RNA sequence: AGGACCGAACCGACUAAUGUUGAAAAAUUAGCGGAUGACUUGUGGCUGGGGGUGAAAGGCCAAUCAAACCGGGAGAUAGCU
RNA sequence: GCUCGCCGGAAGACCAAGGGUUCCUGUCCAACGUUAAUCGGGGCAGGGUGAGUCGACCCCUAAGGCGAGGCCGAAAGGCGUAGUCGAUGGGAAACAGGUUAAUAUUCCUGUACUUGGUGUUACUGCGAAGGGGGGACGGAGAAGGCUAUGUUGGCCGGGCGACGGUUGUCCCGGUUUAAGCGUGUAGGCUGGUUUUCCAGGCAAAUCCGGAAAAUCAAGGCUGAGGCGUGAUGACGAGGCACUACGGUGCUGAAGCAACAAAUGCCCUGCUUCCAGGAAAAGCCUCUAAGCAUCAGGUAACAUCAAAUCGUACCCCAAACCGACACAGGUGGUCAGGUAGAGAAUACCAAGGCGCUUGAGAGAACUCGGGUGAAGGAACUAGGCAAAAUGGUGCCGUAACUUCGGGAGAAGGCACGCUGAUAUGUAGGUGAGGUCCCUCGCGGAUGGAGCUGAAAUCAGUCGAAGAUACCAGCUGGCUGCAACUGUUUAUUAAAAACACAGCACUGUGCAAACACGAAAGUGGACGUAUACGGUGUGACGCCUGCCCGGUGCCGGAAGGUUAAU
């Protein structure tokens, strides 16, 4: 059966990558939160 | 010519084709083509704003000359063409200076016919004039509403407008709706009726034929749940409401025109 | 013209292997580890200056570092660049 | 010619049996329907939660839907256990 | 290693996506592997990915995104112009052979090609952010011409048979060779050339478009394949010699023809239909400002350059998506033989596998199958399930019908093999020869050779000739829905939804309507033969009565009635 996760790196980076996050104020707040928590990986980019 | 299909399959039994052998069989005139990609009835928010639009055949946009401004220079009709973008056929016309244009094809116009625009033009079908220079009583089409703006009224297959009166700055027109409406006499009009009057006689014959034209299905309000439409709900076929639109406005006789700005120019409503 | 400073950085080591050995004997080709940002032009220039040979052509590839475990702790070796440098016939290095 | 016919690929899911701590959180086997079209499929795009989308089943919107998920108001309130 | 079995439009091969070292070699067997494990996609170490031509990057745009100014919005922001991004599409160029444990159109051998920079020489109107051409496009169908490929023959090498026979009309194997360059064919399209003029192509234009002459009628464009060359080469059955017995090294015959033949190519063609079928750049061409015997252009020759990143490996799967070495899911390409209409199906080839617990036993019962006396739906809610029917040709075929259908109605007959007709027919293909010949990839004639149905007659074997696999059960009455479609992913596929058709109604264009504090946007680059909403639902015959209620439309004498 087809399951929900059908990986595409291009779609991954466009939807959730660093530059998508930087593009909006809400996206920049995601990054602010994840820095404040001290995540080793801010985004799907790495 | 209107031709009934023979019932060699259920989907053909009720098809009635309108087959015009005059129409150019080749490709259209490429300098006057543009892309028009489809909307699906979605606006720039990406939301559906007109339901029931989607798919259908790809279509190139032909640049049609509704202004008919090229005054004084005669043009000969090269060929009549199918236009996917509209009900009327169009005519490729060649000006004496070597410019080509598409016009709405009037009834009767054929390859070889001359046409001209401007005040000095002869009163014959295809000729465009200011309506001050057209005799009261004339049947016209592709009528401007504002001088210079280009034809807006009576463009659809088989339509036309009568100039019924002139009074000073204004002519009065009988529109196909039946509305009597005033328009400035400086507004241009083309003589004759829009061609392809057989257009209305086609019978699509099957569901798919509407789909080819980019019309998606209509789900009746009463086939839905209350959450979806005012008409929705009921154990079995119930109704028991005044018919309304999906947004709850009464849809059987309630008038929706609200334009005080243009009321002055309506002499008599279609009624 | 590449500067002699730059040329002195680009070549990092000779690369020792059976494939490298066969390359030298069969096809007069030395295999080098080179700086990761070294171009083919620089590697050619460097080999000609520093080894005093004549180079026919340079082929390069980037070797991706292996992931490893060192007491249940993931690490990764560095990517590095390998140059197959073909010398002209007669030249010896 | 055809939303034509029979029939593989392909798309589907009518019947039965199995399975039901499964081989599988929806399948397998044997049959079954469509199979040039209102067909089917790849890649990318757009529509966002009282919102979308819906050939309309309250269907679907990441194994979640008569109002998604995540975080917060938050130790809601609980004459109940 | 020898046998056996299984897949073979795949369970083989090559990819994209995704993964990321799983690849190869050595070594180890704790854990992992549903068992053992000396083995492994497991541990450890080492190795391994080579590009002007493949792909990315790059140039170009689609949907769409972002968006200087801008317009709009309490703030955040929204929309959008110029722009700028964005492939799933357009845009230069490489092939064969060889090679590694592991890469190869990347290394090597041989033979090519593309674009650009410099220079030299000759000749010369070059010049774009602009103009024009081109790029550049649908569905279906039909044939011709081809090739991939196969088959047979010839050729070459080998064979003479474990058991009757097998020196032959016998057996086995091989019989391969690219891009490029040259040639210009089946086919397809199109009249050509010169001159003069011109309200068009924002300006200009020698270009494009248009007009009028004159003259000539064959000129051009396009184009598969074939042939030649590439190739005195490469490859080559096999033999011979070492072996570190796994494999290396050496040499090398034939290398032709006929027939069949694609879903591939000619073909972005041709015919036809309506639902009328991207864009932009590269490319070609035209000039503008400008530049002037300069720059620049064209040609030839020489030389230089063509970076960077990807390249291992899996990829219908034990490596991706499913928590698993999970009967699931996953787009593209390749397409051998016999039978067959076939990519169905059966058996095979190349190749790949036997599915990571086995060994016994031969109870009940369960699962999946086979057969069954007599009966034949008595079973059951219900013929559920099973059984059955099943091909081709010919004959034959009812009601009813919208004249298409119903219909494969129903039902009947034939069917293998052998021989003859005919040592292989009708048909297809077509060599040599002969003649003509704008003398060629030509035409006519000519039929060798090759291939080859279908039928009839006669005979013949079996219980049975559509022998397997494969492959309609049929008929009668009736409800519902006209029909093909659609639907509750995962208990409902239906009479439900949709549908063509019908009607009412709104809507005069800055349309109604919808999304949206708005700007805007969709409706539509549409304009009443149009568009929205609502109900009904092919077609046929039709669609009655009631306007009090509630809506809607219209009215305006009077009553009542807001802010003020
Ligand atoms: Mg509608
Ligand atoms: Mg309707
Ligand atoms: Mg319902
Ligand atoms: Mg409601
Ligand atoms: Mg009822
Ligand atoms: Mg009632
Ligand atoms: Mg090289
Ligand atoms: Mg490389
Ligand atoms: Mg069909
Ligand atoms: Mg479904
Ligand atoms: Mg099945
Ligand atoms: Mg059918
Ligand atoms: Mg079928
Ligand atoms: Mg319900
Ligand atoms: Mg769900
Ligand atoms: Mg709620
Ligand atoms: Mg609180
Ligand atoms: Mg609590
Ligand atoms: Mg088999
Ligand atoms: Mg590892
Ligand atoms: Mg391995
Ligand atoms: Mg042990
Ligand atoms: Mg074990
Ligand atoms: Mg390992
Ligand atoms: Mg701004
Ligand atoms: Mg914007
Ligand atoms: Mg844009
Ligand atoms: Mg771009
Ligand atoms: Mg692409
Ligand atoms: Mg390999
Ligand atoms: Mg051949
Ligand atoms: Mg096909
Ligand atoms: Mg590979
Ligand atoms: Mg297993
Ligand atoms: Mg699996
Ligand atoms: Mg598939
Ligand atoms: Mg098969
Ligand atoms: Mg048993
Ligand atoms: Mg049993
Ligand atoms: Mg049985
Ligand atoms: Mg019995
Ligand atoms: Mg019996
Ligand atoms: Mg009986
Ligand atoms: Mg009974
Ligand atoms: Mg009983
Ligand atoms: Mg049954
Ligand atoms: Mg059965
Ligand atoms: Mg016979
Ligand atoms: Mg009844
Ligand atoms: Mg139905
Ligand atoms: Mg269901
Ligand atoms: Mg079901
Ligand atoms: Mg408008
Ligand atoms: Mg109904």
């Amino acid at each position: 059966m087809k399951r929900t996760f059908q990986p595409s790196v291009l779609k991954r980076n466009r939807s959730h990558g660093f530059r998508a996050r930087m593009a909006t104020k809400n996206g920049r707040q995601v990054l602010a939160r994840r820095r404040a928590k001290g995540r080793a990986r801010l985004t799907v980019s790495k | 010519a209107v031709v009934k299909c023979k019932p060699t399959s259920p989907g053909r039994r009720h098809v009635v084709k309108v087959v015009n052998p005059e129409l150019h069989k080749g490709k259209p005139f490429a300098p006057l083509l543009e892309k028009n990609s489809k909307s699906g009835g979605r606006n720039n928010n990406g939301r559906i704003t007109t339901r029931h639009i989607g798919g259908g055949h790809k279509q190139a946009y032909r640049i049609v000359d509704f202004k008919r401004n090229k005054d004084g220079i005669p043009a000969v009709v090269e060929r009549l063409e199918y236009d996917p973008n509209r009900s009327a056929n169009i005519a490729l016309v060649l000006y004496k200076d070597g410019e080509r244009r598409y016009i709405l094809a009037p009834k009767g116009l054929k390859a070889g016919d001359q046409i001209q625009s401007g005040v000095d033009a002869a009163i014959k079908p295809g000729n465009t004039l200011p309506m001050r220079n057209i005799p009261v009583g004339s049947t016209v089409h592709n009528v401007e509403m504002k001088p210079g703006k280009g034809g807006q009224l009576a463009r659809s297959a088989g339509t036309y407008v009568q100039i019924v009166a002139r009074d000073g700055a204004y002519v009065t027109l009988r529109l196909r709706s039946g509305e009597m409406r005033k328009v400035e006499a400086d507004c241009r009009a083309t003589l004759g009726e829009v061609g392809n009057a057989e257009h209305m006689l086609r019978v699509l014959g099957k569901a798919g034929a509407a789909r080819w034209r980019g019309v998606r299905p209509t789900v009746r309000g009463t086939a839905m749940n209350p959450v979806d439409h005012p008409h929705g709900g009921g154990e079995g076929r119930n109704f028991g409401k005044h018919p309304v639109t999906p947004w709850g406005v009464q849809t059987k006789g309630k008038k929706t025109r609200s334009n005080k700005r243009t009321d002055k120019f309506i002499v008599r409503r279609r009624s | 013209m590449i500067r002699e400073e730059r040329l002195l950085k680009v070549l990092r080591a000779p690369h020792v292997s059976e494939k490298a050995s066969t390359a030298m004997e069969k096809s007069n080709t030395i295999v080098l580890k080179v700086a990761k940002d070294a171009t083919k032009a620089e590697i050619k220039a460097a080999v000609q200056k520093l080894f005093e040979v004549e180079v026919e052509v340079v082929n390069t590839l980037v070797v991706k570092g292996k992931v490893k475990r060192h007491g249940q702790r993931i690490g990764r070796r560095s990517d590095w660049k390998k140059a197959y440098v073909t010398l002209k016939e007669g030249q010896n290095l």
